[PDB]
């Protein structure tokens, strides 16, 4: 998270650490959406140009988690999946579209003041929300400033929030030189807007989730996928149409769990 | 009761960042 | 290609 600020205890109980086993280490986050799912990027799980490719084994999954060093002692959680889901018409290889996967939770956790879960939106939610201007927030544990590497400016010791308005679908096109579709959606300040912020190196899985103002609910309203950098005046994240894909989200829940 | 932090909402605490989010829905000022 | 990029990561 470039330029944001430090969480608070209980404020994001639906970030997950995709904590590999060894090299022990964190490759990215996700977010809660049932008793035992996780879903994120699918760049997260299977990137072959850069032969990243995991199974189950491969990672563990962690929660209840504020710092992004220790051993959140009896308020983390931590449980390797079952079975990570990928999504049949992934763009590795184009632009990274589709980037979403899941993971039926090999078991099931059970919620706490820490560790709480997301809800998906409808239509109404996806359409009263996904619009120019209204902003959302981002959050995680990525890097401080555009990779590059410091206990500091490196990555952060706890997770890090950002709050981010959409971008006008024009503009979004006019930032990146890559072909992008109607399933991507773009947050992020303008070059003029005065003010940054943005997500970095590990924030990649990590939610996109806002806040409907007739439920008081959260929605998470995207998924981190890619960018140019971090923090550029010039261009905009961009993340996953969670609600585009909703669909196929349900089908595998529905299918396997 | 996804959607509903069980530290703010699940109990009507407003996390400092999250009322900066409402004034974008309806524009402040 | 994630977030810092083509080329792999630092």
């Amino acid at each position: 998270i470039v330029e944001g600020s430090d969480a608070e205890i209980g404020m994001s109980p639906w970030q997950v650490m995709l904590f590999r086993k060894s090299p022990q280490e964190l490759l990215c986050g996700a977010s809660l959406i049932s008793d035992r799912w996780v879903l994120t990027a699918a760049h997260c799980l299977l990137y072959p140009p850069w032969d990243k490719n995991f199974t189950e084994n491969d990672l563990l999954v962690r929660i209840g988690k504020h710092s992004r060093t220790r051993y959140e002692r009896n308020i983390e959680k931590i449980s390797m999946l079952e079975k990570i889901y990928i999504h049949p018409r992934y763009n590795w290889r184009e632009n990274l579209d589709r980037d979403i996967a899941l993971m039926k939770l090999k078991k099931p956790v059970a919620f706490s003041d820490y560790i709480h879960p997301v809800c998906l939106p409808d239509r109404e939610t996806a359409a009263s929300l996904l619009q120019a201007g209204y902003k959302g927030r981002v959050t995680g544990w990525g890097n401080l400033k555009e990779t590059w590497t410091a206990v500091g400016k490196g990555q952060p010791s706890v997770l890090q929030v950002v709050n981010l308005p959409i971008v006008e679908r024009p503009v979004c096109k006019d930032s990146t030189r890559i072909r992008i579709t109607d399933n991507m959606f773009c947050a992020g300040y303008k070059p003029d807007e005065g003010k940054r912020g943005d997500a970095c190196e590990g924030d990649s899985g990590g939610p996109f989730v806002m806040k409907s103002p007739f439920n008081n609910r959260w929605y998470q309203m995207g998924i981190v996928s890619w960018g140019e950098g971090c923090d550029r005046d010039g261009k905009y994240g961009f993340y996953t149409h969670v609600f585009r894909l909703k669909k196929w989200i349900q089908k595998v829940i529905d299918q396997f769990g | 009761d996804c959607g509903l932090r069980p530290l703010f909402e699940k109990k009507s605490l407003e996390d400092k960042t999250e009322r900066e989010l409402l004034e974008s829905y309806i524009d402040g000022r | 290609l994630d977030p810092r990029s083509k080329y792999e990561p630092f």
